[PDB]
């Protein structure tokens, strides 16, 4: 029940209840996705239609987002309507109905749509293959439900009262008075929630290196490399991710994208090279690894990535507080590799 | 202060029909009643009873409808 807010002299408030309930904590495959798609269905005291048609008249919307670590319950609204929305999110966390007709009419078709829209992008396929071959049973869980292991409704209820506990959530409010938000989160149903355990582990997530996976796919072909990063060398890889996509590097025309997903215990640096024909992807990924196996001086990109980190920490307010100044050089060591697409013409890990 | 609820009402309705649509549709179907009454005034113009009761007291289209055939050149 860490409640934090940040005032502003503006018009739109934004509440968020973030729960450590992502794919990394999922018991079966896709239970976090199904609970996420379940989130704003009907409660025991208010229907899902009544919530939408009263929030429209009060001027605000609800959303809930899933990633590897979090289930985020966001409420964007007009500034002086705050107790309605804290009681709405408290009711969603405490008492949601969990009806099987809601599972079979809304939530399973919504999840089927989410899986079918993420299946067509070969970069999402390569990213989850990369996560799964780097981390095996923690962070390498599948992100979305695709029905390979059957998730019941009791599995969703069990995951819901496993992760919707008072020690496993944060409440964070943009443009909210912090004293009034703290007064409204108690005197609510976030005080009656079970004071469970916090699921985040301060260990290291037990990575694996040198792994490779190849997936058949019709369409664009992607070659992806992935490097697990500990807590110490996090900012060197952020400078590398911002250096490879900026105009400072000669490889920016060959790299489709490059990013570093950060966590509270390290992260994963992913790099994707994607187009429609395997000869260009093979040529480009061989050039990328042959240039990264020699050194790269990352010190030009420090102020650039200071700006980029300020930009991307304006949107989120998860501060990781990185150094950026002790970053001097990079040389590629060992890395996992995923080939998605025309894999009879994409190179293997031997040839990189 | 801070709004915690939404004080509302329902009003009156009986399915698809409200009273708000009745208020919005009342004067135009008064006009529709007038339009079809003028259509009846068209479609009963050759009728003699509606002529001698209604259509021959128009101040300029009154004497236009009658004969004044003399009672001399008709057999009945």
């Amino acid at each position: 029940l860490t409640v934090s807010a940040r005032d502003a002299p503006t018009k739109i408030s934004t509440l968020a209840v973030k729960v450590h309930g992502g794919s990394r904590y999922a018991t079966k495959d896709g239970v976090a996705h199904l609970l996420n798609r379940f989130n704003f269905q009907n409660t025991n005291t208010r229907s899902a239609l009544k919530l939408v048609r009263e929030s429209e008249l009060l001027g605000g919307t609800f959303k809930s987002t899933l990633d590897r670590e979090y289930i985020t319950l966001k409420a964007t609204f007009l500034k002086d309507d705050l107790p309605y929305y804290v009681n709405a999110l408290a009711d969603v966390l405490y008492k949601t109905a969990f009806k099987p007709h809601e599972l079979t009419e809304s939530v399973l078709p919504a999840a089927r749509y989410d899986y079918a829209v993420a299946e067509q992008c070969p970069v999402k396929s390569a990213e989850d293959q990369l996560y799964a071959i780097t981390f095996r049973k923690g962070l390498g869980n599948p992100l979305l439900y695709d029905g390979v292991e059957r998730v019941s409704l009791q599995d969703i209820k069990d995951f819901a009262d496993k992760v919707y506990t008072k020690e496993n959530l944060e409440v964070s409010g943009e443009n909210v008075v912090e004293a009034d938000l703290k007064r409204f989160v108690d005197e609510s149903l976030l005080s009656t929630l079970p004071a469970g355990k916090s699921l985040v582990s301060k260990s290291e997530p037990k990575f694996f290196l040198g792994e490779e996976n190849r997936v058949r796919f019709i369409g664009d072909s992607v070659a992806a490399i992935g490097i697990p990063v500990n807590k110490a060398s996090l900012a060197q890889y952020e400078v590398l991710a911002n250096y490879l996509t900026s105009a400072l590097s000669e490889l920016s025309g060959l790299i489709s994208s490059a990013k570093l997903d950060k966590f509270t215990d390290g992260g994963l640096f992913t790099l994707f090279v994607r187009d429609q024909d395997s000869a260009v992807v093979s040529s480009n990924i061989k050039k990328i690894v042959a240039d990264l196996k020699k050194g790269k001086d990352l010190s030009p990109a420090i102020n650039y990535t200071k700006l980029k980190n300020a930009v991307q920490n304006e949107s989120v307010s998860s501060p990781i507080e990185l150094n950026f100044d002790a970053v001097k050089d990079f040389k590629l060591g060992k890395f996992n590799y995923v080939a998605v697409g025309d894999v009879s013409n994409l190179p293997y890990l031997d040839e990189l | 202060a801070y709004t915690s609820h939404l004080s509302s009402k329902t009003g009156l309705h009986f399915g698809r029909l409200s009273l708000r649509s009745l208020t919005a549709y009342a004067p135009n179907l008064m006009l529709w009643g007038g339009a079809s009454m003028l259509g009846l005034f068209v479609f009963t113009e050759g009728w003699p009873k509606f002529q001698d009761t209604l259509y021959k007291k128009i101040p300029l289209l009154g004497p236009t409808l009658e004969d004044h055939t003399p009672p001399e050149d008709k057999p009945n």
